[PDB]
């Protein structure tokens, strides 16, 4: 219902070891997260997570 | 009647983004009918995620509404008469101003 | 004699010395991101890389929303572009100026 | 009698007569500061100090975190707080539609002049020593003024105006020709307050960092 | 009958809308008794 999107333009980071692959419901690749990630928006002044 | 109140055609205003949102949204739908044709998703995820990539693009533009409203054009007909409750309904501005 | 509690500065004077901080300051036209502070971004995946969901078409499809909507607001920023009145970032108004001279 | 104890915040194990001290009333807490007999009740004494909760009898040593004077000195007090005007319910023909407090948490202790009195004909007030009085830490300190004024000790304090801000906790002191209206600060603050929001609006849209703030 | 009463409790513009400058740099209407 809640889809958590991008505050600004930038690459995004994270560490792919504690996400485990899966299918999306609709027919993408995706990454499940079972536990707490931090996830940084490298852009041209600040972060964000 | 001092203030004499009035809305006109360029006096609604949409979110100024709009063309980004449904210009991504479409271009996500024609890769998944792209795919679909060569086999590398089903009927029945076609389906689903039409409606929801679509969904979840009309609720950004009506959530996003009222902050456009009071941030940039506090004193809009428009947004004083749905804001002060006597006339219309976010629903209702929706529709004439967003999609 | 004079304790911690008490200091003395008399004439204090603090001004920024570079032309950017000052026309934050004092609100002067100035870029919202400063270009000596502005690093580039070292490259990200490339479009071969990413998964085919985000992967950009090689031809360039068609769009109604492919052309900028009309406004008053840019015609308004260009005539006060010209003579001299506000500067902006380019030759052409973008969003974020027009929402900002629709409250201004 | 003069009584001094440990610095262990708890009680005394009696009660002291509040007849002799000044009761300043705070949101949360009480101060007892012994008074020395005087014409215009004034004069304080630094050495002996009590905290108490609000109507109550369990007196305690506050939090002391400045050197406190060890002398009768004069001073004059000035609150800092904020009214709270609240919607009480109505369950009578005549109840009142609001209600309206005070609401201090720090007090002002401003030594006067070479301690004269008020009706001295050359009056007065010391600015570099002005004593806090906190209500949500119990504590008593010194404010860390910053004086701001050509002339130095050699300048008549007869020209002088103490401007508070942050909360209690920013003391500069400038001649009374530089001041600034009220409508001046409410004015800046309003602008940054605004500017701050906008470029925080603005900073989510995709335009950004390519535009500009005219 | 509330469009006038939110028209009249309104109020203005109090930041950047109102004045274009900063206020930093440098008188309001006289006081009504």
């Amino acid at each position: 219902a809640e889809h958590v999107r991008a505050p600004s333009n930038g690459k995004i980071k994270f560490n792919e070891d504690l996400v485990h692959p899966t299918r999306t419901r609709h027919g993408h690749p995706a990454f499940l997260c079972s536990i707490d990630l931090y996830v940084t928006i490298e852009s041209e002044d600040i972060l964000h997570n | 009647t001092a203030t004499s109140i009035s809305l006109g055609i360029d006096d609604l205003l949409t979110i100024p983004s709009k063309g980004w949102l449904v210009q991504d949204a479409e271009q996500q739908s024609l890769i998944l009918e792209k795919h679909h044709h060569y086999g590398n998703v089903h009927a029945v995820e076609k389906l689903r995620q039409s409606i929801e990539i679509w969904y979840a693009t009309s609720e950004y533009l009506r959530q996003e509404m009222n902050p456009n409203f009071r941030m940039t054009d506090p004193f809009n007909p428009v947004h004083i008469m749905s804001f002060s409750g006597a006339r219309g309904n976010a629903s209702q501005v929706h529709q004439l101003v967003g999609m | 004699l004079s304790s911690e509690y008490v200091i003395y500065q008399p004439e204090q004077e603090e001004e920024e010395l570079t032309g950017y901080e000052l026309d934050k300051r004092l609100g002067r036209p100035h870029p919202f991101i400063d270009p000596k502070t502005k690093k580039k971004i070292e490259k990200p995946l490339t479009s071969e890389e990413l998964w085919w969901n985000w992967r950009k078409p090689e031809k360039e499809q068609w769009s109604r929303w492919q052309r900028r909507r009309p406004d008053v607001e840019t015609v308004f920023l260009k005539a006060m572009a010209e003579t001299g009145q506000v500067k902006l970032y380019g030759d052409h108004p973008t969003l974020t100026e027009t929402a900002l001279y629709r409250a201004r | 009698v003069f009584t001094q104890g440990w610095d262990s915040e708890k009680i005394v194990d009696y009660r002291i007569n509040e007849e002799e001290f000044h009761k300043i009333s705070l949101l949360d807490c009480d101060f007892f500061i012994r008074k020395p007999p005087d014409p215009d009740n004034d004069v304080y004494d630094f050495r002996e100090m009590y905290v108490t909760p609000p109507d109550t009898d369990i007196y305690a040593i506050p939090r002391v975190l400045a050197p406190m004077p060890q002398k009768y000195i004069r001073c004059a007090m000035s609150d800092y707080g904020c009214y709270n005007v609240t919607e009480p319910p109505i369950d009578a023909p005549r109840d009142p539609m609001y209600k309206s407090e005070r609401e201090v948490s720090k007090v002002f202790l401003t030594k006067h002049y070479r301690n004269r009195r008020a009706g001295d004909p050359e009056f007065a007030l010391d600015f570099e020593e002005i004593y806090v009085i906190d209500s949500k830490t119990k504590s008593i300190t010194r404010a860390k003024v910053v004086v701001t004024v050509p002339g130095g000790r050699n300048r008549d304090r007869k020209n002088d105006l103490l401007v508070i801000r942050d909360n209690g906790t920013s003391f500069k002191i400038i001649p009374s020709e530089e001041r600034d209206d009220p409508t001046t600060v409410i004015e800046k603050e309003e602008w940054k307050k605004s500017r701050q929001d906008m470029e925080r609006h603005l900073r989510k849209l995709r335009d950004f960092s390519v535009s500009n703030w005219f | 009958m509330l469009i006038g009463l939110y028209v009249l409790t309104s109020g203005n513009h109090r930041g950047i809308c109102v004045n274009r400058y900063n206020p930093c740099n440098r008188t309001k209407e006289p006081f009504f008794s």
